[PDB]
């Protein structure tokens, strides 16, 4: 007999101030019963549990379920109290590559190590906390009782331990052997390499061999797969990647539910398929809770799907990642909040597409969206390539630099330039710094009565031009805006503001190209169409005339 | 060469901080230098066991081209126990010099059982590989504990010096040694560089960063004085902008009048129309001027109690900013145009601006204030890691809506 090597136990405990599980175990019936003596024979027989005496108080309950179109049992052991009373783990797995970040490769195999789980022994201190129970026939004998030896299906530590365990094996395989790569995803792993199949398939035997050092059986070289493979939602080719098959149902009617599905898929399709947009299904969600709700389709919605259907009419592909060529990644405005985007290395192979969303908020512009949408490409490029691309963006290098050097908060833009393809994000107003000489001042003032919601808006110039509006249903806020509207629509090309309105400043200095208020958005309209704008603020209630006096005429 | 015993506060677990993601030339020097470290005995590779874990970057010191590692141990630091088991001289010394001792905290063992809480995690580009994940087994950099746990070997090795010259004040924080003097540059630069030998001597009993020296002066005013303008003709809108300058002083000086001066504003005139001032607007404006030259009123530091730094971006490189505790009760303001190698760079001049406040902070109360940032939290925290020199690191949060003061200060 050839020495295998151990693989050391990991210490786990439970969480503090807890103890292991004591729950009660089910009735089953005679039949159950057998099933279960014959398995666990088996199981002790190979080493995966072991017969414990009365000492031990711990329990788990375990049962027995029938294999679909089959005479045989299955053992399953219901470890969910002992998971809740097991210290935490560091669970690596959450992270998963994206197939963008992958390299090109010529082969690529598959080895299933499930088998070794069960090689993989369980810290000795910990085992009594997993004792089970088969009861006895009419419960006129002491039930059999188990531990485990080896990490248990379904408790949780086992996922960690395991993947920690196979890693610190493949340590010195992987890293003597730099002419491939191997990638552990539960069960599997996967090996690539630019070899001749020859090597390629040697390589593959030394790594069976050098499992072997550990006693860790694998399948023969007609291993189980090969590609292409199907991988979380992926369909992964050696020189190619997609997502699995996206299918837009036809129906006669939309609920809730079919909406959100219809959204995920298009969400999943989206980082593949260029230019799909969810904006129009997702505003059919907000709020309500109740998935049965039948929801009509706006037009807007019925045009967006049928936009959507010839984006997926034919399959996409997305290549892989070249280290040695630079990332380019080129951004779309689509309108209405959505910017649409795509990462490549050459003209028309994608690795990549995405999309980016509005954030919530009364006030916005598309300058300050495209700098987000920028920032959220940045950090996912970091996350899947470890650097990040040039940028092609549709905003002139003049309009970028008109911008951050007058916004009242820091910003910046890695690397990029400018590429001409409509809609172009641009700059629709710009303030004066300075009172115009020449322009007419309006001293602009609104009032409301918080009792009975009635209002004034209005203005005084020096030309001795004078506005007063009474308004219903408004409050003090609103009205210190409609004063400015008013001025904005009464004055010619060129014009000065004052007004004492902290609340209108801190709106207009935050430069939004679009509002929810529509009355926000009237004095945007009016901003675009003036050649000058100087906005003066001065302080309420301080005997500064011309707002003195109109807000006297609008305090009436 | 025994371990100081360490606890969490009661009731708190360790950090479970999530690694951000790391460019591949930070990747590649992170392992390059664990991989020696772990050779070096000063960490060690762990298990799924330990569920903990701390962000962890690289950055390379002002005027060096070298990686050195940076954990963000913010969040083990709050949760860590107050080792209970400030150096007024320093801010009026003609200049200071700042050296990164933290490579001596490298010696001292750490205690056993709290080295779990120190986890932290190498990631891997696109997840291909798990992240290798290690531990302290010494004094960690960045760790509030390593200080205090070092502060009777360090006052040990600084006897010397200290009984040899009783004028440099000495003072420490983090990483770093604050060596203050009086003297000229070049004896400043000797007696600081006489200072590097009792490191050496101690340390053969190699540093990567142990050489540089960052220096530094106070400057005339703690709070810039608020100044008016003074002026042959105003317009109507200077006299507006004064009067609104005024209106806000007056919450910081109780003082402050604007009557006779709103008075000029009476009447609905052009904003260009020049107006004289009458003999009592003048009088109002020069008591104001000298109400103004006064200190501010019941203005008082207290330990008990956050600093909190507001900075605002003047444009063209400029930036202002006040450190206080209370609203209109500043104890430091100051303005910054002096950003190197960031004219086309909003962010990297602000992170560096951050750091020079923070520095300042330091030195004037020894402890970091807490930042209100004029940048929206997704760009600071896409960039912020790309200029940052320093090896502490500051609390900030964001403003999102634009101050209306940031003229009152420009
Ligand atoms: C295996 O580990 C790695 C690491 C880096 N690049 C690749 N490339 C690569 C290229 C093509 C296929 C295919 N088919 C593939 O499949 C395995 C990787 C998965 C399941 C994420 C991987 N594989």
């Amino acid at each position: 007999m050839v020495p295998i090597s151990p693989i050391e136990t990991v210490p786990v405990k439970l969480k503090p101030g807890m103890d292991g599980p004591k729950v009660k175990q089910w009735p089953l019936t005679e039949e159950k019963i057998k099933a279960l003596v014959e398995i666990c024979t088996e199981m002790e027989k190979e080493g995966k549990i072991s017969k414990i005496g009365p000492e031990n108080p711990y329990n788990t309950p375990v049962f027995a379920i029938k294999k679909k179109d089959s005479t045989k049992w299955r053992k399953l052991v219901d470890f969910r109290e002992l998971n809740k009373r097991t210290q935490d783990f560091w669970e690596v797995q959450l992270g998963i590559p994206h197939p963008a970040g992958l390299k090109k490769k010529k082969s690529v195999t598959v080895l299933d190590v499930g088998d070794a789980y069960f090689s993989v022994p369980l810290d000795e201190d910990f085992r009594k906390y997993t004792a089970f129970t088969i009861p006895s026939i009419n419960n006129e004998t002491p039930g059999i009782r188990y531990q485990y030896n080896v990490l248990p299906q379904g408790w949780k530590g086992s996922p960690a331990i395991f993947q920690s365990s196979m890693t610190k094996i493949l340590e010195p395989f992987a890293a003597q052997n730099p002419d491939i790569v191997i990638y552990q995803y539960m069960d599997d792993l996967y090996v690539g390499s630019d070899l001749e199949i020859g090597q390629h398939r040697t390589k593959i035997e030394e790594l069976r061999q050098h499992l072997l050092r550990w006693g860790l059986t694998t399948p023969d070289k007609k291993h189980q797969k090969e590609p292409p493979f199907l991988w979380m939602g992926y369909e992964l080719h050696p020189d190619k990647w997609t997502v699995q098959p996206i299918v837009l149902p036809e129906k006669d009617s939309w609920t809730v539910n079919d909406i959100q599905k219809l959204v995920g898929k298009l969400n999943w399709a989206s980082q593949i398929y260029p230019g799909i947009k969810v904006r129009q299904l997702s505003k059919l969600l907000r709020g309500t809770k109740a998935l049965t709700e039948v929801i009509p389709l706006t037009e807007e919605a019925e045009l967006e799907l049928a936009e959507n259907r010839e984006i997926l009419k034919e399959p996409v592909h997305g290549v892989y990642y070249d280290p040695s060529k630079d990332l380019i990644a080129e951004i779309q405005k689509q309108g209405q909040g959505q910017w649409t985007y795509q990462i490549y290395q050459e003209p028309f192979k994608n690795l990549k597409t995405g999309k980016y969303a509005r954030m919530r908020g009364a006030h916005t512009n598309d300058v300050k969206q495209l700098t987000e949408a920028v920032q959220k490409i940045t950090t996912e490029s970091i996350v899947i390539w470890g650097k990040t691309p040039k940028f092609k963006l549709p905003i002139q290098k003049e309009t970028w630099e008109t911008w951050w050097t007058e916004y009242w908060q820091a910003t910046w833009i890695p690397e990029w330039e400018f590429v001409n393809t409509p809609p172009l994000v641009k700059l629709w107003y710009q303030l004066e710094k300075e009172p115009i000489v020449g322009a007419e001042t309006f001293y602009v003032d609104g009032a409301a009565n918080r009792e009975t919601k009635l209002g004034k808006a209005g203005y005084v110039t020096n030309k001795g031009r004078q506005k007063v509006v009474p308004l219903t249903n408004t409050t003090n806020q609103k009205t210190e805006l409609q004063a400015i509207y008013l001025a904005l629509q009464d004055s010619g090309l060129e014009v000065n503001i004052v007004t004492d309105s902290q609340y209108a400043l801190g709106i207009i200095q935050a430069q939004p190209d679009k509002s929810e208020s529509e009355l926000v958005n009237q004095i945007i309209e009016q901003l675009i169409k003036k050649e000058k704008v100087y906005l003066a603020w001065v302080p309420a209630h301080k005997g500064i005339g011309g707002n003195e006096q109109v807000d006297k005429l609008v305090s009436a | 060469i025994e371990t100081v015993p360490v606890k969490l506060k009661p009731g708190m677990d360790g950090p479970k901080v999530k690694q951000w993601p790391l460019t591949e030339e930070k990747i590649k020097a992170l392992v390059e230098i664990c991989t020696e470290m772990e050779k070096e005995g000063k960490i060690s590779k762990i298990g799924p066991e330990n569920p903990y874990n701390t962000p962890v970057f690289a950055i390379k010191k002002k005027d060096s081209t070298k990686w050195r590692k940076l954990v963000d141990f913010r969040e083990l630091n709050k949760r860590t126990q107050d080792f209970w088991e400030h150096p007024a001289g320093l801010k009026k010394k003609k200049s200071v010099t700042v050296l990164d001792v933290g490579d001596a905290y490298f010696s001292v063992p750490l205690d056993e059982d709290f080295r779990k809480y120190t986890a932290f995690t190498i990631p891997s580009i696109n997840n291909e590989t798990p992240g290798i994940r290690y531990q302290y087994n010494v004094l960690p950099q960045g760790w509030k504990g390593s200080p205090a746990i070092f502060q009777s070997s360090m006052t040990k090795i600084l006897e010397p010096f200290k009984k040899q010259n009783p004028d440099i004040v000495i003072y420490q924080y983090m990483d770093d040694l604050y060596v203050g003097s009086d003297l000229e540059i070049g004896q400043h630069r000797t007696k600081i560089e006489e200072l590097r030998q009792h490191l050496l001597r101690w340390g053969l009993t190699e540093p990567p960063f142990l050489w540089m020296g960052y220096e530094l002066h106070p400057d005339k005013w703690t709070v810039q004085p608020i100044v008016l303008p003074e002026k042959d003709s105003w317009t109507v809108n200077d006299i507006q902008k004064l009067v609104g300058k005024l209106n806000w002083a007056s919450q910081i000086y109780p003082g402050i009048k604007v009557r006779q001066l709103s008075k000029l504003l009476r009447g609905t005139k052009a904003l260009t129309e020049v107006i004289p001032l009458t003999e009592e607007a003048e009088l109002e404006l020069a008591e104001n001027r000298e109400i103004l030259k006064e200190p501010v009123h019941g203005v008082y530091y207290d330990p008990s109690k956050d600093l909190i730094a507001e900075i605002q971006k003047q444009g063209q490189g400029q930036w202002t900013y006040q450190i206080y505790q209370e609203p209109f009760k500043n104890l430091k303001t100051g303005k910054y145009a002096r950003m190197r190698g960031a004219h086309t760079n909003d962010v990297k001049q602000l992170t560096e601006a951050v750091q020079k406040i923070t520095t300042e902070s330091i030195v004037i109360w020894g402890k970091t204030p807490k930042f209100k940032l004029p940048i929206q939290k997704e760009t600071w925290e896409t960039w912020w890691t790309e200029y940052w020199q320093a090896t502490w690191i500051p609390e900030w949060e964001f403003v999102n809506t634009p101050p209306l003061v940031k003229l009152w200060y420009q």
